């Protein structure tokens, strides 16, 4: 069935009479004159009139010998268990040229809310791929643990060396990853492109691209199609799903851009006053279910405008992210790689996923003598500097003798070495060389004879 | 019945015409999927409603059918023990229902079960007149509180029959006579959640509640019926604060409201509470609480309504007589949802897009809580205590949240991150944390202990006060600089901060400390400094009378966990400080 | 009276009501429902047949087809007489205690009109307040608008129950009241003004009006002008020194921004509405004392600064229509001062108006301008000790140092229940004077040291 009855194209909107049947955010297929075919949706239905949203704008399209049709649908996702190994872009469509993929069926994109009752707590570790994450700032499967950078900082070489050097301890195939990938551009895209192939880490993993140059409704959709896949995997299939999403700042972007254009009234800094809403329709969804079997797992990359935490991007996040991973750029032109900074950066879930059988007991320990150790060795040099190297003491000389030196092999591991678990305990030890017996009154003294 | 036909579907917004019968801020059931809203504004027959839940998929012509009510509760046996969504839906009846995980559109189903069998004792006797808010019996609804069955409001007689036997929610057990005709009434009743409940008279809060907090119950304490606000940042231990309240408190029933927290630490509030035990029963603690939980990607204007659904169902356990206390946590986040809705409803934007109404709402929230006298011919009071968690804008308390809150509370705990790095807990400021109540508080913990206990309270806070002048002194000068009779000062303020502001909550003998170990346990340090002044004025200095009673001061940090059955102890330290210091 | 039942429309707290004539602007209107609940009602908006009205109480639970609205035909009046001094009222004039109903002498307008500048006489006698801080150093003046300015959780309501109790005026050929005004407080605060009204007897010389929080906010805006309506009527008609005390000033700005963002009118500095300057000025200058007539309005506004902020707009426009300002800080109330009246920043700018022989003693502004500048330079040793320790205090800055301390603790903490006469205040100023040398009291002629001086 083919509408004919457009009345008024103002911008991005499109105005259709003469229907019936229409629903509210139906997806909707526009037929210009010129044979091209784009698709909307719609945003507001009155009587018999609807406006309807076209994604690729509205450039060139003529009211009268143009054509509607309404697919009696919203914006859904086929769904199938064979999408581990396709590249597919921000509307769920293939990307690269592969099979024609048959789903199984098409489930709402926005999602169901977990019944809190049915909400199972996340208690199991998962392999953090990265010494400075699995032992400062452990992550456990159903976190939204985020990971703040900045413009020009190496974080899409961490984004991609999470997705091969993370996996589950107990693993018989089901572990995948779900990497969304959010308004970069083509050489960002390319470079996750080569890296999962060549890598041999594609054909675990399902991911979805976004052209930076696409329509910004593209943008809003692409979390929303990475979740759902997500959650059909682990809910559905019983699979342990890792969600990556970069970049959350070029999400919040296309809100803005499209708020913007739909005659909204902003915010604060510009963004939308619903940002923070609709940022928690998107974190919300990882977790674990009340009696089922696997998890979802978030891992959102977002860059800082003007590296500021006060900024609502990075902090609205915060109200619904648990912990953070700083990425800071005095740590950058050096040879430190993963530039990681763990005294802002903190998780709050490192207990849980800390314990007998997952981890070991000594790794608990360890890690807060890790980070007293840190804090007072680079205490001591910036006090050598000002102060001069008469004031410190014969402790707090030898203390700042290895705060760079575990940043040289504990911070930078190498962005393409797997350092498994087991090696990241063994030199931890072998980090602690000149620490003296007093400074390891906070740990348990047992734990250090034991090891 | 009259049903509506849907003309306009613009996202949250829906109007239907033929709605004309149909009332303001009534509730109906919108579109074939049956999406819950509320009719906002009523132009001739067309009514604008706003509804509750997505409207994906809903469009004209669909039929909208009004319930005839507004957002109401049900009050009756069977509310106890179970898990509510803002909206009063048994969560777990709804997944018995329903038989998925997630949370489905279009749902709707009773709150109490109207199936179940109670028994009902009647009280009162035929013949007898009848006002509201009358009992004519109870049920035990659960071991610990029995279920006051009392006359609606609005209904006066005399009643002709009434009989104990088992009845459900449903069935007619009295009846009374009216001018219109006989009224059966049932054991339950609905009530609006945006009206609050009829009273005699609402009363001072005077009372004090026993938390058995030391910090709170000494220098910032809550009456029975007062309000409270708790910041509760990130790793301050409020979770572990929040248990304590709920556990010791002498309040009949405790009211858990979640308005729009996070999903993750909501789990965590449904696992670690029926795991709470009694105090004097030993049962679970769902015995006595009603619990609500709303996640964060939930509905917005279940996250908005959740806050008045615990606060009215609080009312009706108040009503019977009973002192409740209604625990909201995070009412931050029922603030950012008012900041949706209106922008949803496109109203004009106040402090940093909060409404600016925002006060208003807040006001009419703590002003319905308080210890009051409940409708009926015996005068038999309530109370309803609010306790309240702030989350603020990382940190800072400048939000219009908690500037608002503060403006109709008057108690404020603040919880400080740094005292919980400093294995300080309960990390609660003793400096920036007030209680308005502390002055009448002292009148009646005088009363009832006989003692000078409102004077003790006040040179305790003034030494910590004079810490904190003291403390930037040291940081300044030195050591060598300070005074030889401020160094006590300081020595008793740490022998105070430690010995007893310092409380273990999993300790099972500090976890809770008597009204009457209070008053010993601060007597012992005050009586300790103000016997080390004394002798200090004549011949004294600290190198003898600090190292020379170390056998003594270490008793006094032990005397918090002696036990509560004796406590001949600490009554035995104040002689004992007197003969050792007098000796030097 | 005819009742109209034609509703129209039904949108929020506003009410389309058409098919009517004769109705007027600002009049009060009763909604009747099919219930049978009644609710007052204003007209906001009146063209042609058709009619705008905003219900006090609210629209939830209206039909518009089943319901109906009665035109009073008068607009928000209060049934004045000389009965309702010792009366409770609610925030439009009813019964609020369970008393006798007054019988009005007449009905006015909450709005009043404008006093003539011709007619209005100037400020002259000195009201005593029985406060230290407000008797000596920034004294009162019948006919003044002298605001205290507070922080939320400061003791300032029971700066206002005192001085509604301890304010007198020196002469006995008059008749003295107190018109409380409360305005948007909770419970407890408003159980403590009446239950302390009633301890003290206070409250056979008061006409309260009790407004709460959970209040209309109709009735939040209307109870300054109710209040204000009673206090020139007994002032002015009665011949009666009127004292009128608000509170609180800054719930009344609350109430203004609800009602212009419910009006989707433009809203001017810091989200407040742009005729907040005037609205305050309505009711700021409904004071003063008017030639021939022996009785005067003298206006005690009390307001919180929000964010303890003097910037902020509603503290700032208020002292542009009042004569000055009493400070609350939370630095004197932490030391338990009380009350904690920072005496540096306050002032009265028509305190020499009632000073000097014949209304005070002739050491009055003498002694002012010596405690000010003593307790100026006693602050700033304070201050200037903690910098660089109290090493470098010189013997005159530890004695002004010492004399700050007993300037707080023995002169302006007095107590909320302890009412100083004026001649106490003046004999203790010099008490307190007696701690400086000689030497630097430079301002006080040496003929009145010779004779007050200790």
């Amino acid at each position: 069935k083919e509408y004919r009855t457009i009345k008024e194209v103002v911008g991005p909107l499109m105005a259709v009479e003469k229907v019936s049947g229409v629903k509210y955010e139906e997806l909707i297929e526009v037929r210009m004159q010129n044979g091209e075919i784009r698709r909307g949706q719609v945003l507001e239905v009155q009587e018999d009139k609807a406006m309807v949203q076209i994604f690729e704008g509205t450039s060139g399209i003529n009211y009268k010998n143009s054509s509607v049709r309404f697919l009696g649908h919203p914006l859904q996702l086929g769904v199938s268990e064979d999408m581990i190994g396709r590249v597919f872009d921000g509307l769920g469509r293939p990307k690269d040229n592969g099979p024609e993929i048959l789903p199984e069926k098409y489930l709402d994109i926005n999602g169901e809310v977990i019944n809190p009752i049915a909400r199972d707590y996340p208690d199991e570790f998962i392999q953090t791929g990265i010494s400075a994450i699995d032992h400062l700032n452990t992550l456990v499967r159903g976190q939204k643990l985020p990971v703040f950078s900045g413009s020009g900082l190496p974080h899409k070489e961490l984004a991609a060396q999470i997705a091969r050097q993370a996996t589950v301890l107990d693993s018989s195939d089901d572990f995948a990853v779900v990497f969304a990938a959010i308004g970069i551009t083509f050489e960002e895209a390319e470079f996750f492109m080569e890296d999962f192939r060549q890598t041999g880490a594609i054909d675990r993993s399902v991911m979805f691209m976004n052209l930076a140059n696409d329509p910004a409704i593209e943008r809003i959709a692409t979390p929303r199609m990475a979740l759902t896949a997500a959650e059909y995997l682990a809910y559905e299939k019983g699979m342990h799903v890792l969600v990556i999403m970069t970049d959350m700042t070029n999400y919040a972007e296309a809100l803005r851009e499209i708020s913007a254009a739909r005659r909204e009234v902003p915010g604060r800094r510009g963004y939308p006053g619903y940002l923070y809403t609709n940022l928690a329709t998107l974190f919300e969804r990882a977790g674990r279910i009340r009696g089922l079997k696997g998890s979802v797992t978030q891992i959102p990359i977002l860059t800082m405008p003007e590296d500021d935490k006060t900024h609502p991007i990075p902090d609205l996040t915060g109200y619904i992210t648990e912990g953070q991973i700083i990425l800071t750029r005095e740590l950058y032109k050096s040879g430190i790689q993963p530039p990681i900074d763990v005294l802002p950066s903190l998780s709050r879930l490192k207990d849980k996923g800390t314990g007998a059988g997952k981890t070991r007991e000594d790794h608990a320990a360890t890690m807060n003598q890790l980070f007293a150790a840190y804090a007072q060795g680079k205490q001591a040099k910036e006090l050598a500097v000002v102060l001069g190297e008469s004031a410190l003491s014969d402790i707090d000389k030898i203390y700042a003798k290895f705060a760079e030196r575990f940043e040289n092999e504990y911070v930078n591991q190498g962005f393409y070495t797997n350092r498994t678990i087991t090696e990241t305990l063994d030199l931890g030890w072998e980090l602690l060389a000149m620490l003296p017996r007093t400074e390891l009154k906070r740990i348990k003294d047992d734990l250090l004879d034991k090891y | 019945m009259q049903i509506g036909k849907i003309i306009k579907v613009s996202g949250p917004l829906v109007m239907a015409e033929n709605m004309s019968e149909a009332s303001i801020q009534d509730m109906c059931l919108v579109g074939d999927l049956g999406v819950i809203g509320e009719i906002i504004e009523m132009r001739q027959d067309v009514a604008s409603i706003q509804v509750y839940e997505e409207t994906s998929g809903i469009g004209p012509g669909e039929p909208v059918r009004s319930t005839g009510e507004a957002l109401s509760v049900e009050l009756g046996p069977g509310i106890i023990s179970q898990m509510f969504d803002g909206i009063q839906r048994p969560l777990d009846t709804f997944m018995e229902v329903t038989q998925s995980n997630f949370l489905g559109r279009g749902v709707q189903l009773p709150a109490l079960d109207h199936e179940k069998q109670w028994w009902f004792e009647a009280t009162i006797e035929e013949g007898t007149e009848v006002s509201a808010g009358d009992i004519i019996g109870y049920v035990d609804e659960t071991k610990i509180i029995q279920h006051k069955i009392m006359v609606p409001n609005g209904i006066k007689g005399t009643v002709q029959k009434i009989e104990s036997g088992s009845f459900t929610i449903d069935d007619p057990i009295c009846v009374i006579e009216t001018e219109q005709g006989l009224k059966e009434l049932t054991m339950m009743q609905k009530w609006p959640v945006r009206r609050g409940r009829p009273i005699k008279q609402k009363l001072n809060p005077d009372v004090p509640m026993i938390t058995g907090q030391r910090v709170i119950d000494t220098f910032f304490p809550v009456t029975k019926g007062g309000a409270a606000a708790v910041p509760g940042p990130f790793g301050a231990g409020k979770t572990v604060v929040q248990h304590q309240i709920a556990k010791w408190s002498d309040v009949d029933l405790v009211v858990y409201v979640g308005c729009g927290e996070r999903g993750n630490e909501m789990t965590d509030v449904v696992n670690e509470f029926p795991e709470l035990i009694d105090p004097n029963t030993g049962e679970s603690l769902m015995e006595r609480t009603v619990l609500i939980a709303n996640t964060s990607n939930m509905p917005v204007a279940a996250r908005e309504a959740s806050i008045y659904t615990g606060i009215t169902i609080a009312e009706y356990f108040r009503d019977m007589g009973y002192d409740v206390a209604i625990m909201a946590d995070s009412t931050s986040r029922w603030a950012e949802a008012l900041r949706e809705m209106s922008g949803r409803l496109e109203e004009m934007p106040g402090d940093e897009g909060y409404p600016a109404y925002l006060g208003s709402r807040l006001a009419e929230y703590y002003e319905r809580s308080g210890r009051v006298i409940a409708l009926g011919s015996d005068q038999r009071e309530g109370s309803i205590t609010a306790i309240s968690a702030v989350s603020p804008s990382g940190g800072d308390i400048s939000e219009p949240v908690t500037q608002n809150t503060l403006r109709v509370v008057k108690v404020f705990w603040g919880l400080d991150s740094s005292l919980a790095q400093k294995r300080h807990f309960p990390s609660i400021n003793w400096i920036q944390s007030y209680s308005l109540y502390s002055t009448e508080v002292g009148r009646y913990m005088d009363q009832i202990l006989q003692q000078d206990w409102s004077d003790m309270v006040t040179e305790g806070m003034r030494i910590l006060q004079e810490e904190e002048q003291l403390n930037e002194i040291v940081r300044l000068v030195g050591i060598d600089s300070l005074s030889d009779n401020d160094r006590l000062t300081l020595e008793v303020a740490k022998s105070i901060r430690e010995d007893y502001l310092q409380q273990n909550a999993f300790d099972d003998v500090d976890t809770f400390t008597s009204r009457e170990k209070q008053f010993n346990m601060l007597k012992v340090i005050l009586t300790f400094g103000k016997e080390a002044r004394k002798a200090l004025s004549l011949g004294a200095y600290f190198n003898e009378i600090m190292e020379g009673t170390v056998a003594v001061r270490e008793r006094i940090s032990r005397s918090k966990y002696i036990p509560e059955e004796e406590l001949a102890k600490i009554s035995s330290i104040n002689e004992e400080i007197k003969e050792t210091i007098q000796l030097i």
